[PDB]
């Protein structure tokens, strides 16, 4: 039987679209665009419309939510399509919303929702259909209820559509199209995939894991910041495969009164077992199992010890999974962590610019945003916000935007208009507005990201660009040749020379060119754990680390604690020592099966401990030299892109007459040039709008703005005031040091 | 804005007749115009004189005093209650059915009422479609105030002992038990059973003068683009 | 499904049976279909006459009318909730001894009744069986939905109370609470305290179709050869 499939879910957000793949449409001498029947379980059937696709296997089917609910299915299910091209042009249609939907609508739904809708698609329907439409602020579900010819039909530019009369009971048997799923989460793919992997195991075919005679997993443990979306993974897993989800609150329980805490949590435990395969929350786990320390009382005690006895009880049975979220690992009873207990840890990280935009994209699905805002550049301007704080953030653009109109709908009624949704749209302004005050909530945490710089910002240094590749690529994408054959990579590169010359950038280009996740530890972080702070910091830094392997580690600075450590204190050298100490015992712990590479930078080297210079540590040595050549006319184009032009004011020249420079001084140089250029035209701007005040739109020749033209003069200027950072004396002293380097050893 | 006006136009044409009927019967016949001995359905008269008279008003015709006037009350609330959610339940459409059904009750409950020596023919006939109603619609569960979660099939025999022990004359409600399910078995449980052709029919008459109620499609508007 | 006849079933069979006959002989007498005339446990006639209807006709039929029924309830109530505690409390491995106290207690019962001038011997066996229980069930707290508790072997004193504000018969009771004391004296107060008079030995006539709990072992085959 060259028929079934196997159901997921669909990139196109369509309702009469399902993608196959080309051999197998091929196979069902099928075309593009071709109706088609499909028949699923519960003896529903519904009409569909084919496409191509590009990466879909042959056993795949895609489809979105509607389609899916129609066919009342769940993933990973099957289907039995039939083709069946011999509809016949409908006539007259009656469709009417549901009960609680349109709760305070009235108007006239047809031309607000169908006549978009059912425009320019011939949209095949079936009686008994159920489709969602997105309107002005809300998601309306329309169900048809008859139709002529009956059964199937494809709404024509004539037809008799009727959309009148009371709405419909909802009935008990779809649960919604409005609730959780997999289309609600944004910016956590692969977590999401593993947790997905993890728990479609046992809660679908459990009689699989009872004749394999495997052990399923019993708990899984989600930690993250606050606000990030974690009871919406575990209501989304829930509500897809299919489960009783069973929240238990942490304070609803600590807020009993001393015995009956415990018989709750029995009650919960034991009707999560009689209630079929279920999934059990535990919400903010911290809050009833703190750290033995923390707990000064007698009663807290107890109901850890009940939460102990409960979870070592679970032995087979029905399959219940235990999941519970933590803000921060470690806060945890130390006890709960044995085999058996919580044991897989799954972390939810702070998303990055491409998690903003999406998180955006999905809460902006209903809204009617005008055609002038550009959500990319709200989204890479919003760094250190969180799930919670974008939704807050559209929330209130839209009752900003809603709150210039009150004249359209000055009383109006309790039943709000529908037209004056349509006249509603949310502008740029509003979305900045909404901006200024907004106070974001993760600030003082960790970035980890892939970087963004490319290998062409950089200009020259060819053998290092080299060396990089040689030393990080080849280990990581070919380890078949490095398993064959025994080479033990390096662990850690080091790089000195003159200050300002593009350590920082080299770090991240080779992060971005091996697509790993990029992790930077500054000097004033490292000198905050040196003196003040203690040094159990470094042990999550690199647990950290280990977790988003694969990384690129940075350590930035890394001769402030001997800079520090010589002058006229002589009291924390005790600190650094021990900074250097854990960074020691820590990069000898990691072992060769997790791929991370620890890179330092600094520019004093002959002040460095030997300690580190040392087989099985920090052991290569890479010198980037001083700029030359027409690679800095690169590094000119590089800060340049964005920047217009520069006419006639040849870079090459500079680049001859600049030699000894590094690549901050000229930075420097462009940017003075730019600030001498906005100053010009502010100015013209004020002469020109302080002239208009005397002539009355006197201008017989319509000029704009003017135009960015950057002149020769501007740069010229910039360059007069202009000198070089670095002397000739450290360039001595690298290549003293080098050539010592070379010759002693 | 009469409220009573709109909430009597609403309810559905034959429970809004019957209503009407049996709240306007009581508050003439109380009037003194026609006397009680005239309405109470004497069995002997009937047998022997035709008295055309008293077919219809044994269940229409009550003696409202302040000894009954609870179970008064009770019952017409019971009527308004479930009449209408029967109406609704899975008989929107074909009220010939249910004017069917409600015809055979009557019928049989007369003729067995002149088999025996009862007088009121209300109780019985109200609490054997609230039966039936409860047995078609049972497995859910619903209850009073305080009832917290009691079952369906058991709110008769709670309704019996209620009226038994509070009143008396548990025999027409005992004889609504019985003909509410005799008319169960034979509409429902019968054809399932046996297979055999509906015994009871309605004729083509009820329909042409009770037309069931097809779908309606107002006036709607052209797609066009 | 059918709860009320898992419910029933439960029920131990003695008790069971002897509760559908006291629940049952109200309805049949008061549908009419037999005079209560003859249900009256005539002394006069029964001394004269054997009209052995009598007897046991005095024991189960309950005239039940309104403002009456309240006592009946209650008694039902507390004779259900009651009696199956006895029965399986120290008696369940000896039926027959239960059988034989209830003879034993019938028995008083009619022969106080001829001597006396009550007509419904129903409530004194029932209030005796609860004292009788209540002794062999002393030292506990006494249930009260509607607030605090009690003490126990206080139920006759509580029951003496309340059949005596409502309605009436506190000559009945106070006979109906003496049986039981002196069934209590004879078969376990005198045994321990003289043993001497040993009149009180059930025979074996009603032991050869009531035989005692065992072992049950269901049932078996015969293997055979
Ligand atoms: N893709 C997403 N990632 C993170 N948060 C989201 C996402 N989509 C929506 N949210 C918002 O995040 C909130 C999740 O609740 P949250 O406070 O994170 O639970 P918890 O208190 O367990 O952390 C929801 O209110 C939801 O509006
Ligand atoms: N190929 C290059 N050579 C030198 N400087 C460059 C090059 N490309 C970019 N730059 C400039 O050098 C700066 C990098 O400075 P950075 O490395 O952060 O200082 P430090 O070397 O003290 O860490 C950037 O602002 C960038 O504009």
């Amino acid at each position: 039987r060259p028929n079934r499939l196997i159901v997921d879910e669909a990139i196109n957000e369509d309702n009469s679209v399902v993608s196959l793949s080309q051999p197998k449409m091929d196979e069902l001498q099928l075309f593009r665009g071709d109706t088609v029947l499909l028949k699923g379980k519960k003896r529903r059937e519904a009409v569909c419309i084919v496409l191509s696709d590009d990466t879909c296997s042959d056993e795949k089917i895609r489809m979105n939510r509607v389609v899916r609910n129609n066919l009342r299915v769940r993933l990973g299910d099957v289907i039995s399509i039939q083709p069946c091209p011999d509809v016949k042009y409908g006539k007259r249609i009656h469709v009417l919303p549901i009960d609680d939907t349109v709760e305070g609508i009235t108007g006239n739904l047809f031309e607000v929702y169908l006549k978009p809708y059912f425009l320019e698609a011939y949209r095949p329907i079936r009686k008994g259909d159920i489709f969602l439409v997105r309107g002005g602020m809300r998601a309306v579900e329309f169900k048809v209820v008859e139709t002529d010819p009956s059964p199937y039909c494809i709404v024509a530019p004539d037809t008799v559509i009727h959309c009148e009369g009371e709405p419909i009971k909802r009935e008990d048997e779809e649960e919604s199209l409005n609730e959780v799923g997999y289309d609600d989460i944004g910016g956590c793919r692969k977590q999401l995939a593993q947790i997905k992997e993890m728990v479609e195991l046992p809660l679908r075919h459990p009689a699989l894991f009872k004749a394999i005679g495997v052990k399923p997993p019993r708990g899984i443990l989600l930690y993250g910041p606050p606000g990030t979306g974690k009871t919406l993974i575990a209501r989304a897993v829930a509500n897809e495969t299919g489960a009783f989800f069973f929240l238990i609150n942490g304070p609803e329980i600590m807020s009993k009164l001393a015995g009956e805490s415990e018989s709750n949590l029995r009650k919960a435990f034991e009707e999560a077992e009689k209630n079929a395969p279920a999934i059990i929350f535990i919400d903010e786990l911290d809050a009833i199992a703190p750290k033995r320390e923390k707990t000064h009382g007698e009663v807290e005690r107890r109901i850890v010890s009940q939460l102990l006895t409960l979870m070592d009880g679970l032995k087979q049975r029905a399959h219940v999974i235990v999941m519970a979220a933590t803000n921060r690992p470690n806060s945890i009873d130390p006890a709960l962590r044995r085999f058996g207990r919580f044991d897989r840890e799954v972390d939810i990280g702070i998303p990055d610019a491409t998690g903003r935009l999406e998180i955006l994209q999905i809460h902006t699905k209903n809204m009617k945003l005008a055609d002038d805002v550009d959500l990319e550049q709200v989204a890479n301007e919003t760094h250190g916000h969180v799930g919670a704080d974008l939704a807050a953030l559209c929330s209130e653009a839209a009752l900003q935007a809603i709150r210039k109109k009150m004249d359209l709908i000055d009383l109006e009624d309790e039943t709000i208009d529908a037209e004056v949704m349509n006249s509603l749209a949310v502008t740029m302004d509003d979305f900045r507005w909404a901006l200024s005050q907004s106070n974001p909530s993760a600030l003082r945490e960790t970035v980890v990201e892939v970087p963004q710089v490319t290998w062409e910002d950089i200009g020259g240094l060819e053998d290092v660009k080299r060396e990089l590749q040689e030393l990080v690529q080849y280990p990581v994408e070919h380890p078949d040749k490095f398993l064959k054959f025994g080479m033990t990579p390096s662990k850690g590169v080091l790089f000195y020379g003159p200050p300002g010359c593009g350590k920082t950038l080299l770090a991240k280009a080779i992060a971005n060119e091996c697509q790993a996740n990029f992790i930077s530890i500054k000097g004033p972080e490292l000198l905050t754990m040196w003196f003040g702070e203690s040094e159990a910091n470094v042990r999550e830094i690199f647990d950290k680390a280990r977790q988003a392997a694969p990384c690129v580690l940075f350590f930035d600075e890394l001769d402030s604690i001997a800079k520090a450590r010589g002058g006229n204190i002589g009291d924390g050298g005790g600190a650094a020592d021990r900074v250097i100490n854990q960074i020691l015992t820590e990069m000898d712990g990691m072992s060769t099966k997790k791929n991370v590479f620890i890179i330092g930078a600094t520019n004093r080297p002959d002040i460095i401990d030997p300690a580190i210079l040392r087989p099985g540590r920090l052991d290569q040595l890479i010198y980037i030299p001083l700029p030359d050549e027409k690679s800095r006319v690169a590094i000119l184009k590089a800060n340049l892109r964005k920047s217009p032009v520069a006419k006639d004011v040849d870079l090459e020249f500079l680049a001859k007459m600049t030699n000894g420079f590094s690549g901050a001084d000229l930075t420097e140089i462009c940017q003075r040039a730019c600030k001498l250029a906005i100053r010009e035209s502010i100015e013209s701007e004020i002469r020109r709008e302080r002239e208009r005040q005397t002539n009355p739109s006197a201008m017989e020749v319509e000029e704009d703005d003017p135009v960015p033209e950057i002149r020769r003069d501007h740069f010229e200027e910039a360059m007069r005031f202009a000198r070089r950072s670095v002397s000739d004396n450290d360039i001595r002293k690298y290549e003293m040091f080098a050539q010592t380097l070379q010759q002693s050893r | 804005m009469s409220d009573i006006g709109d909430w009597f136009r609403s309810i559905p044409a034959i429970t809004r007749y019957w209503f009407a009927a049996t709240v306007a019967v009581p508050l003439v016949g109380k009037l003194g115009l026609i006397s009680p001995a005239y309405l109470f359905l004497w069995p002997e008269a009937f047998l022997y004189r035709f008295q055309i008279w008293r077919p219809i008003t044994a269940t229409f015709y009550f003696p409202v005093g302040p000894g009954t006037g609870f179970l008064y009350l009770v019952n017409l609330y019971f009527l308004y209650q479930y009449s209408t959610r029967l109406e609704t339940g899975a008989f929107d459409g074909r009220p010939a059915d249910y004017l069917f059904m409600l015809l055979f009750n009557w019928i049989c409950i007369v003729i067995t009422g002149l088999a025996m020596d009862m007088q009121l023919l209300m109780i019985p006939l109200i609490m054997s479609v609230l039966y039936v109603w409860a047995q078609l619609n049972r497995d859910m569960i619903v209850s009073f105030w305080f009832g917290t979660r009691f079952k369906a099939c058991y709110l008769p025999w709670v309704i019996l002992g209620f009226n038994y022990i509070i009143g008396g004359s548990v025999i027409n409600e005992l004889i609504g038990n019985l003909v509410g399910h005799l008319y169960f078995f034979l509409m429902f449980r019968y054809p399932m059973d046996l297979g055999g052709r509906n015994f009871l029919s309605t004729p083509q008459f009820l329909y042409r003068w009770l037309p069931s109620r097809r779908h309606n499609w107002g006036q709607g508007f052209r797609l066009g683009d």
